[PDB]
């Protein structure tokens, strides 16, 4: 799985950053995933650029759970992401 | 269409278990060796050992000679397994005893029986031996001899894509995902075909009996998403050492989601089209993931190349 490790670093009632390791091989940019568990919301996710470690998530409510999932968009695999939920 | 997918050899071997853990879609996985330790080890579903005598199944002491002969032993129990595709792609790293002289002789039971034969091979590391990388060279000649396409992937093409601190471990798991890259970018157009597709019969006819082959790959996201990848797909590390303007046959494939727009397919068809020659076959398709949105997969593979 690529990225191998994607944990919470810090943390405000409403807005997680969370933190990844680096890639063996160049990644071209993450797509940042989170919706409502279940909830078919229209997820949104959003991308940083590939040589970012880390992304602010932001307006979250100190309530409902979300889909934390990494994408890592890489021209040389299409390897498989890594995930947590996070009620706050 | 029935395509299989045949790993001879230990690095050969890794390389499609981690395409049937990681899964490739439609397409039946098929494990060789002629040490019978991999074959229990390795997660595949159906392995075949060759060389069972001349062997004893102890492995091929990293000697291409028995690697040849535990095959030219089963060429029957290679055809048993191999009678029925369409398309055949064999992935072995290149270098050792096994995967270098035993994958010519699966490549052409198999192109003896017509199946369209493609191998998907690694050249060994600078790092690895002026013995491995001649080893390499010399089963890359001769597999020259019994394929439709050869797709050589030089490993040392990674270092460039390869952070330093890197352990060799990961060193060769980035070329196991190469390796699956490019069995993937070309079977998905048959098996997992969009509005554009490509049947096998045009495969065939970019691929068959062409020779040498190379093989680039590109991602984007965003409104440029179509001309971003195709050009990363045209400067790919892994295609810099061939000269596009030159081949016979380019076969592209655009991996995309229902939101592909008709002027991104013309996008990235017309720039193929401005660095191919004018007597190529260009073979331009899509294939869908209803996964990826906003994003788009361009992979390209020169066929016939000199
Ligand atoms: N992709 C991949 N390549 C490998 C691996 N191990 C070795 N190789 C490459 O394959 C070459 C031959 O190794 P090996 O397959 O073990 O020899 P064989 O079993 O006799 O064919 C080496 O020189 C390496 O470049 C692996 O795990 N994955």
């Amino acid at each position: 799985s690529v990225p191998t490790k994607l944990e919470v670093v810090a943390a405000t009632p409403t807005s997680l950053l969370i933190s990844w390791d680096a890639p063996a091989v160049t990644v071209s940019y993450y797509r940042i995933t989170y919706g409502e568990t279940g909830g078919n919301s229209p997820v949104q996710e959003f991308t940083v650029p590939g040589s970012k470690s880390t992304a602010t998530i932001s307006g979250l409510s100190p309530g409902v759970d979300y889909t934390i999932t990494v994408y890592a968009r890489s021209a040389y695999h299409r390897r498989s992401p890594i995930s947590i939920n996070y009620r706050t | 269409a029935v395509i299989k997918v045949i790993g001879v050899g230990g690095g050969g071997g890794n390389a499609v278990e981690h395409m049937v853990r990681e899964r490739i879609e439609g397409v039946e996985f098929f494990a060789v060796n002629t040490d019978a330790q991999a074959l229990r080890k390795t997660a595949v579903g159906q392995t075949i050992q060759i060389g069972s005598g001349i062997t004893k199944g102890l492995g091929a002491g990293a000697n291409p000679e028995v690697g040849r002969n535990a095959a030219d032993e089963d060429r029957d129990a290679l055809r048993a397994a191999l009678e029925g595709a369409d398309m055949v792609f064999i992935a072995a790293g290149m270098g050792g005893g096994t995967g270098t002289g035993a994958a010519p002789v699966v490549a052409e039971v198999a192109k003896d029986l017509g199946i369209l034969t493609v191998a998907v091979v690694t050249k060994p590391f600078n790092f690895e031996g002026k013995k491995r990388m001649a080893f390499a060279e010399q089963g890359i000649t001769e597999l020259s001899k019994h394929v439709d396409s050869l797709i050589t992937i030089p490993n040392d093409k990674l270092l460039k894509v390869l952070g330093r601190g890197i352990s060799l471990l990961d060193a060769f798991g980035a070329a196991n995902d190469v390796l699956k890259g490019a069995v993937q970018g070309i079977a998905e157009l048959i098996t997992r075909p969009g509005l554009m597709n490509v049947d096998f019969a045009d495969v065939r006819t970019v691929m068959s009996e062409m020779g040498y082959a190379m093989m680039g790959s590109g991602v984007a996201s965003g409104e440029d998403r179509a001309e971003e990848a195709a050009e990363m797909a045209i400067s790919s590390p892994l295609l810099e050492d061939i000269d596009l303007s030159g081949a016979r046959g380019v076969l592209v494939n655009i991996t995309a989601g229902f939101d592909l727009r008709l002027d991104e397919f013309e996008t990235v068809g017309n720039t193929i089209r401005a660095f191919a020659s004018d007597n190529a076959t260009v073979v331009i398709g899509t294939s869908l993931d209803p996964d990826m949105n906003d994003e788009l997969r361009v992979t390209v593979v020169a066929t016939g190349i000199g």
